[PDB]
């Protein structure tokens, strides 16, 4: 799910379920 | 940054990994 364009809240989901325990740092600049 | 790579083109598995705490 996760090679396509993801933006905004899609992108911080992608990450949320990729990272899971580890978290994760989103930072848009 | 993450925008450039996976919003303004096509995301990867590694690439969204890179931001994993």
């Amino acid at each position: 799910f996760v090679n396509q364009h993801l933006c905004g809240s899609h992108l911080v989901e992608a990450l949320y379920l990729v990272c899971g325990e580890r978290g994760f740092f989103y930072t848009p600049k | 940054g993450i925008v450039e790579q996976c919003c303004t083109s096509i995301c990867s598995l590694y690439q969204l990994e890179n931001y994993c705490g």
